[PDB]
RNA sequence: UCGUGCCCCGUGUGGCGAAAGGGAAGCCGGUUAAUAUUCCGGCACCUGGAUGUGGGUUUUGCGCGGCAACGCAACUGAACGC
């Protein structure tokens, strides 16, 4: 038939760059990143990155095309607009100087530092990506060894303290269950942190928690990425809570 | 006076090497048997440095600065000869008639050029044989 | 010490000489 | 080359480097 | 922003227009076809105009 | 010969040399109490390496996210200072 | 409350599926949280000490060497420079029918 | 087509995977037999003397190749 | 990272309009009552895509040879230009 043109099939319609991405999904790079953390979209390599893309370099960061697309339908997108429109309203508000107009409108921002709770909600993102709960408790060593950290650090504007009050919150509900389902089986103190080892329906959960001393934030760290993993973590830890404390028939929350 | 000499600059305007800057190993005014015409042995630049610029890393400097040299047999009439002059200690009979009949003599006689041609550039100075001819 | 492969490279934005600088047009737009 | 004073070098090298990244009208 | 409607402006998607009991109609009975299935293990069949 | 050369957990300590992010991860720290500095004591212990940088660098090394470098200062908007029509009208 | 595990694409792509690239030299799927040994305890087994002692002191040995051979071949480089730069100075100083 | 002018491109080029089958043809008039392998792209004719160091070539073929004589006439 | 931005570029504008202009690539033999460079057999080609093997190049990192015209199975090459 009609001869086909190059570059218009196999790896250049398989995978696009981050910036063709953030531009498709019509998003902000914070935006883009945090969405990305939370759906479990992950950098991918093509063989040839020229065919992807001839400005390709080395630190050029190639996804999934079906991916992208795939995030095109999903409902927090409506939720970041209506925020940030929300905002706006708010910025009016002040600006005119109607401060009881800009305090009811503050309440429905559902901001973390007075909620303790993460800016979006994440509950259909949970069962996205674990759809069964021993999955849930194969992430959880990532979990609890992220919370069990930031349950130690001081305020940011990245994580409130109000957070920081839930995610040790959390974290004790998670310990309540273990001894009271006498799960934990080993510890081990290294020269790092505690490891705890517990058993929770036939699943190893290693976790390492830090010594009771001042934590080091370093410019090395990517610190509000890692606040936007340990939004995701509270809402995962919290319905892991929910379901443990319902299987051994206790009310919850505590 | 003559002035197709040893040490003297020239560009070769014929062949894979045209454009490219050489200097005069040894001049054959009287010609050879092989080669029965007025020629020179000469080595020169087959891949000039790139440029540097003041924010590059030591490791990009040094990937940067190499040089490819090459040498060559060439006729006169194929040269365009230049005022300047490149004088060198560690060129002096580097290459001969017998050089170019044994490819690892070739090989000996291009590391040495190697070497004696990134010390001189790296030392600044003849930064007009290192930089390459634009036409 | 500054490396002495540095280089200036001047350019000279006269009439016919190097391409004229991108310039504020914002009168002229 | 005494490994000992090469690794308290290190050491020494790795908290100094961890300390500075965690540092009229 | 794309659209996302109050309403589906159809109620009721469409089933497939041409299926294979349309694309498929009969076997040609002829002479021609039926030399050509021991000739060349060819069938030979009347299908819908519309069919690729 | 050819068949035969054809026929012949991750551990984070050694890492492949192609780079997934803008740099190629250093090599961790040294987490070793030396021998000067040993302890007999859990009261005396000092702590060794960073949680919070470990758990960053697990994250990249399992390919969750990429490396990437701060950036302190972004680059401004060019801009041309004016003074506003009023109060270059103004007159006393 | 809410409780999990009890045209939009209801189904995930398989590129989702797809599992994650791994760091590693083996090429395999790092832990999250690897199982720590002996000689990384606050009151370590001295067997285990010394063998991470030994293997530390290897890798700051060989480390050294590399750093001063690398140090000195730089000093080479520099010292053959400044030499022909010399020599040019001084060449310069000379200049000036079948 | 292409013609093979060495043995062991010929003994390679039967051993390649795609090498579906191979025939021999006799011209007892020019005295010349040819060894024909079939391969996906192209039909490769190694040509010889009629000898029988050419008839023992067979033998040196692989086994698994099927290989087959050229019959005086082509019958459809 | 003052995270919700910034930079570069300039040329305009879409479509129809040729079975004789331009244009990627198929030949031979046989075959029917009636089609055939279209079917059958043999032997090929073009365009596009993916990813291997061999071979090549590289520790003097991106081939070598010929005075030269140039040659050889390979022998990096974005923007912007000729």
């Amino acid at each position: 038939g009609k001869a086909k043109k190059k570059g218009k099939s196999g790896a250049a319609r398989n995978y696009m760059t981050r910036t063709q991405a953030v531009k498709k999904l019509q998003l902000s790079l914070p935006d883009f990143r945090k969405l990305c953390i939370w759906k479990g979209i992950y950098p991918r390599e093509p063989r040839d990155r020229r065919k992807v893309n001839k400005s390709a370099t080395a630190s050029t960061t190639f996804y999934y095309t079906k991916d992208i697309q795939y995030l095109l339908h999903e409902p927090l997108l409506q939720k970041f607009r209506e925020q940030k429109a929300l905002e706006k309203k708010i910025s009016r508000a002040l600006g005119r100087g109607d401060v009881s107009n800009a305090a009811r409108l503050e309440r429905n921002a559902n901001l973390p530092e007075k909620t303790g709770k993460p800016r979006y909600t994440l509950n259909h993102i949970i069962r996205e990506r674990y759809p069964t709960f021993q999955d849930a408790l194969r992430d959880l060593d990532d979990c609890l060894s992220m919370l069990f950290l930031f349950a130690n650090l001081p305020s940011t504007t990245a994580v409130p303290a109000k957070m920081i009050a839930r995610c040790e919150r959390l974290c004790h509900e998670f310990q309540h269950y273990l001894i009271v389902t006498h799960s934990l089986r080993k510890s081990f103190l290294s020269i790092k942190g505690i490891y705890y080892q517990a058993n929770i329906q036939g699943e190893d959960i290693l976790w390492l928690v830090p010594y009771k001393f001042n934590q080091r934030i370093v410019g090395d760290v990517d610190f509000r990425i890692m606040g936007t993993f340990v939004e995701f973590y509270m809402t995962l830890l919290g319905f892991v809570n929910y379901r443990l404390y319902t299987s051994i028939g206790l009310k919850y929350p505590p | 006076m003559k002035f197709l000499k040893t040490s003297r600059v020239c560009l070769v305007t014929r062949g894979r090497y045209a454009g490219k800057k050489v200097v005069i190993i040894q001049p054959v005014d009287q010609g050879t048997k092989s080669h029965p015409y007025g020629h020179a042995l000469v080595a020169g630049i087959e891949r000039y440095p790139s440029k540097i610029t003041r924010r590059m890393s030591k490791a990009r400097i040094e990937k940067r600065s190499k040089i490819k040299p090459f040498i060559k047999v060439i006729n006169y009439n194929h040269l365009m000869p230049t005022r300047y002059t490149l004088e060198l200690e560690g060129l002096k009979a580097v290459i001969n008639a017998d050089t170019f009949k044994e490819p690892s003599q070739r090989e000996e006689a291009k590391k040495t050029v190697k070497k004696v041609l990134e010390d001189r550039y790296n030392s600044g100075k003849n930064r007009w044989f290192f930089t390459p001819l634009r036409f | 010490p500054k490396n002495p492969l540095l280089e200036k490279r001047p350019r000279n934005f006269g009439i016919g000489q190097d391409i004229q600088p991108k310039r504020n047009l914002s009168r002229m737009v | 080359l005494v490994p000992e004073t090469l690794l308290k070098k290190r050491k020494s090298q790795e908290k100094a480097r961890a300390e500075r990244a965690a540092a009229v009208i | 922003l794309s659209r996302a409607p109050k309403y589906p402006r159809k109620s009721i998607p469409h089933e497939p227009r041409l299926d294979e009991h349309k694309i498929i109609i009969h076997p040609l009975n002829t002479e021609g076809a039926l030399k050509k299935i021991e000739e060349q293990n060819t069938l030979v069949f009347i299908v819908d105009v519309k069919a690729n | 010969q050819l068949a035969l050369q054809k026929i012949e957990e991750g551990d984070d300590t050694v890492l492949r040399r192609k780079q997934l992010g803008k740099f190629k991860l250093p090599e961790k720290d040294l987490e070793l109490v030396l021998p000067d500095e040993l302890e007999d004591s859990l009261r005396r212990l000092k702590p060794e390496g960073n949680l919070l940088k470990d758990r960053y660098r697990s994250m990249i090394v399992r390919g969750k996210l990429e490396a990437r470098r701060k950036i302190p200062f972004r680059k401004q908007a060019k801009t041309k200072l004016t003074e506003k029509w009023t109060f270059k009208d103004f007159r006393i | 409350t809410y409780d999990p595990w009890a045209p939009d694409p209801l189904k995930k792509p398989k590129t989702l599926e797809q599992k994650p690239i791994s760091l590693a030299a083996n090429g395999k799927s790092v832990p999250a949280v690897p199982k720590p040994t002996g000689g990384y305890s606050y009151n370590p087994a001295f067997t285990d000490y010394q063998q991470r002692l030994m293997e530390e002191s290897e890798k700051a040995i060989e480390a050294e060497r590399k750093r001063l051979q690398e140090l000195e071949l730089e000093r080479q480089k520099m010292e053959a420079a400044a030499r022909s730069a010399a020599e040019a100075e001084a060449a310069e100083a000379r200049a000036e029918k079948p | 087509p292409q013609e093979v002018s060495d043995i062991k491109k010929f003994i390679e080029i039967c051993r390649r995977k795609d090498a579906s089958s191979a025939r021999i043809k006799k011209n007892p008039k020019t005295q010349q037999i040819k060894f024909k392998v079939r391969c996906q792209r192209f039909l490769y004719t190694l040509v010889l003397k009629d000898s029988d160091k050419a008839e023992k070539l067979k033998q040196s073929l692989p086994p698994n190749l099927q290989i087959k004589d050229v019959p005086k006439r082509n019958k459809r």
